[PDB]
């Protein structure tokens, strides 16, 4: 599931995201059209793993990505340390589960979506009108009163507390 | 003769009797220092040698600590003559690593403190001076040396194989 | 190095072995087609690195592993746990640094070469013969007559000690 997911959907931010988890039900309830939606599905990831991962043919034929890696390993964001993130490289190209690299392409090109949205500031917060307006359903009020009625064998607000005494 | 890091205590631990019980002078006891050890390495890749944090070296070890840093820092200062200006060869050839906690890279010292320094197969050995201990190789080429391994021939033959030692007697 | 290589070596066993540590100089004493030298060579695993493992490539067109790795996996090495070895299997697909698939076919191969050679009684023992014949260099009387001179500066057989009294 996912919480925070919901959180920000009520407080007016906008969600990039795999279609998993919170993500899928907040998808459905404002249309997936006003998420930005992006990268490997839940069938992909495993056609991905019949196929098997091979983070190094992604490494090597996508120079942004390379360039990246490379200042990483290098150690161009760590001058006086510069084998600190070797344990991070020599993950992402031969024990990486998690498929960061088989996902950047496709996270790139809808961080892109993103720029071009919050370029038109009228288009953006009309989309995030519509995210608030199907956030609805992520209250834990109607969570609990699912959980006493389908579960507890209890009504709400059968009990009704009466104003106190000083 | 230091086989692998474990007893790389014994560079510092020899400058302390020597310097601080036997009343020799600081670099009189480090020429005999570098004279009497030599140091085995057995494995491949820089990341299998043994290092330990500074804090631990704090509380149970300080006076070694102290003669580490003194021995780093006289160490440094050759190399900084040498190469003048190489900041990053000084960060690689040190005996103190920087990351999450400073630490005590016990490989350095132990090549640092001895004469020669051996691996245990021709081409392993090879990697011990151009590719694990690089920088100290550029220095002292001289240092760096091979010794395959052997086993002996009484216990892993007469012993264990008398029909095939008659055989061949 | 290995020292137990250089054991069978001087006990009448035949080498079945890759192109590292001890077997170099076993192979280099008594001449390579005396033993029996398989697999990726260090600058082999090298490449692969460059290309990228992807193990399930293996498993996929290497019928006789395949097999193999199934009965593993399905439990049939293992009836009243099934998924006793879940993780070698999970290990050997996605994180196997050590390229067990890789060289599993110049291994079979290597390993028919042996049942080829001891199939032949005397020319198995006389391959034998040429092993234990060049192991003399693996004494480590020589290791040490080397650290002696080349680093204690001290002379074997320098001090003699006499017969002793009781
Ligand atoms: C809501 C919330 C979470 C839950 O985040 P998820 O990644 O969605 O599980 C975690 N921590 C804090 C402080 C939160 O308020
Ligand atoms: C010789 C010997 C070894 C060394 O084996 P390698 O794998 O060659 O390091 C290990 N254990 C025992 C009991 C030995 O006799």
């Amino acid at each position: 599931s996912g919480t925070g997911n919901m959180k920000f959907m009520l407080n007016g931010a906008l969600t990039i995201g795999t279609m998993d988890g919170a993500n899928v039900e907040m998808a459905e309830e404002a249309g997936a059209e006003n998420l930005f939606i992006f990268g490997l599905r839940v069938e992909d990831v495993e056609a991905l793993d019949r196929k098997g991962y091979n983070a190094r043919e992604y490494y090597d034929h996508l120079p942004e990505l390379k360039q990246a890696v490379d200042q990483i390993s290098s150690g161009f964001f760590s001058p006086k340390e510069p084998d600190c993130f070797k344990d991070i490289v020599n993950m992402l190209m031969h024990h990486d589960r998690f498929k960061v690299f088989a996902d950047y392409e496709a996270y790139m090109q809808c961080q892109a979506q993103v720029d071009q949205l919050y370029r038109n500031p009228k288009e953006w917060t009309k989309k995030v009108i519509r995210n608030i307006a199907c956030s609805g359903k992520f209250s834990s009020d109607r969570t609990i009163t699912e959980y006493a009625r389908e579960i507890w064998g209890v009504e709400p607000s059968d009990l009704q507390i009466p104003p106190p005494n000083i | 003769q230091l086989n692998d890091t474990h007893p790389a205590l014994s560079i510092p631990e020899l400058m302390r009797i020597l310097v601080d019980v036997e009343k020799v002078d600081w670099d009189k006891a480090w020429e005999i220092t570098k004279k009497t050890c030599a140091y085995t390495n057995h494995t491949v890749l820089p990341e299998a040698l043994e290092r330990w944090p500074v804090s631990m070296f704090e509380k149970l070890l300080p006076r070694h600590l102290e003669i580490i840093y003194a021995i780093n820092q006289r160490h440094l200062d050759h190399v900084a003559a040498l190469f003048p200006g190489d900041v990053d060869r000084l960060r690689r050839m040190s005996v103190i690593e920087e990351g999450d906690c400073k630490r005590i890279n016990m490989a350095h010292l132990c090549v640092i403190g001895s004469h020669a320094v051996n691996g245990v197969a021709r081409i392993h050995s090879e990697i011990v001076k151009q590719s694990v201990f690089k920088d100290f190789y550029e220095l002292e080429p001289e240092k760096f040396q091979n010794k395959t391994n052997g086993i002996t021939p009484r216990r892993w033959l007469l012993l264990c194989n008398p029909g095939l030692a008659d055989t061949i007697v």
